[PDB]
DNA sequence: GGGGGGGGGGGGGGGGGGGGGTTTTTGGGGGGGGGG
DNA sequence: CCCCCCCCCCACCCCCCCCCCCCCCCCCCCCCC
């Protein structure tokens, strides 16, 4: 989402929002209000994604060496991308 | 004291030895400080090696992490001293006539590495040491008699005014020529030729070089052998040999076991 | 309001099971030396 | 000088270890003084 065409999808999202901001505070229906809120949820989500935590099972005791690494990123991602 | 005379009373004393270097290992990295990193939190701590043993931290140092068994050794961030092992043979001056020479392995460290090379006759001052050795690497079980080595702390082997003053002399050519072998009766143009051979010409980049080459023939039972011996004694880095065979020293470069050996010419 | 007791979790120790632990002859190629 | 020979070099118990289970110890919570 951030990288593709410098993130032109973000400009698509603001255009979808501008297409209710154009019609007045009086004009905007509950569906229009929802669409604007949905665009905000898109921006919030895109900010909010962050790598997960390595959630170990604790039924069985630890071996003579602990966890090898906490890194959870998939192989096509680097933390600089995020 | 003799290498053959050492006995278990010496096992921690500072001793002195004399002998012949056979060979040395390449430099062996010896760990002085282990470097540990936490797998979970990437915190790092340095641990000094004590009596050769890694004092591994069982839990991560940081109380805000304190995970067990999570520290791992980062080999190429540890700090290493230099160790080298050298094999020293008992000098034939000391051997009894009817048996092989002994030898002792000696350990040498840091800037004392490569203090000597193969063929060097040396002294060493060092602590006589001994350590156990294992029956098999997968077990702690040790053999009941220790390897011995000496852990060395010292090693040792085995002007212009006059130059310009003598250079002013007029008789210098004859003076220097007679001086190369004054024990030998007059063969003075040979002596002059060999002196000029000792000086030699010059090199150039472009090959043409400064070597001068001489031969003596005529009857066998005459001074030519002594003349070769005297120039051999005079020259800084020359050799003495004869035209064929090899008493463990031969003329040509030669491939043997696989290694290339350089001959007397080279 | 603090101290004791009860209950639950977590760690350590002990036991049990399992797996690992060189010269001598023959043939070939290449190099060196000797005899016609 | 050429060819042939011949010489050389080479190919079952015991220890370490790991897993599993049980008990004990330490902390936290609740009640009693
Ligand atoms: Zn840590």
């Amino acid at each position: 989402i951030l990288s593709m065409e410098s993130g032109k999808v973000l400009r698509a999202a603001i255009r979808l929002a501008l297409d209710v901001i154009k019609i007045d505070r009086l004009s905007r229906t509950p569906r229009d209000n929802m669409v604007l809120k949905l665009v905000l949820n898109f921006f919030r989500n895109v900010i909010a994604i962050e790598p997960g935590e390595f959630t170990i099972n604790t039924k069985k005791s630890m071996p003579k060496k602990g966890i090898t690494s906490i890194d959870t990123l998939p192989p096509n991602v680097s933390m600089d991308d995020i | 004291k003799g290498m053959r005379e050492l006995n278990p009373n010496d096992i921690d004393k500072l001793i002195n030895l004399k002998g012949l270097v056979l060979r040395s290992t390449p430099v062996i990295p010896d760990m002085k400080v282990a470097f540990f990193k936490c797998n979970v939190c990437d915190h790092t701590m340095a641990v000094e090696i004590d009596r050769g043993v890694i004092q591994e931290p069982a839990r991560c140092e940081r109380i805000d992490c304190n995970e067990p068994n999570s520290m791992s050794l980062i080999h190429n961030r540890c700090s290493f001293a230099d160790k080298q092992v050298i094999k020293l043979q008992e000098t034939p001056d000391f051997v009894p006539d009817g048996q092989t020479p002994h030898s002792i392995s000696l350990c040498v460290y840091d800037e004392l590495v490569d203090s000597c090379r193969a063929g060097d006759r040396i002294e060493v001052t060092g602590t006589f040491r001994s350590i156990p050795i294992r029956a098999n690497s997968r077990q702690r079980v040790l053999k009941s008699l220790y390897k011995t080595y000496v852990d060395v702390v010292h090693v040792k082997k085995v002007d212009l005014a006059k130059i310009r003053e003598v250079a002013a002399r007029e008789d210098l050519y004859s003076l220097l020529a007679r001086s190369i072998a004054p024990s030998i009766y007059e063969l003075e143009d040979v002596k002059k030729g060999i002196l000029l051979q000792l000086f030699g010409g010059t090199n150039k980049t472009f090959r043409y070089r400064g070597d001068i080459n001489i031969l003596l023939c005529g009857d066998p039972s005459t001074s030519k052998s002594q003349i070769l011996q005297y120039v051999h004694k005079i020259t800084p880095r020359g050799v003495y040999t004869s035209g064929k065979g090899s008493s463990a020293v031969g003329l040509t470069a030669y491939i043997t076991r696989l290694v290339l050996e350089s001959g007397a010419l080279v």
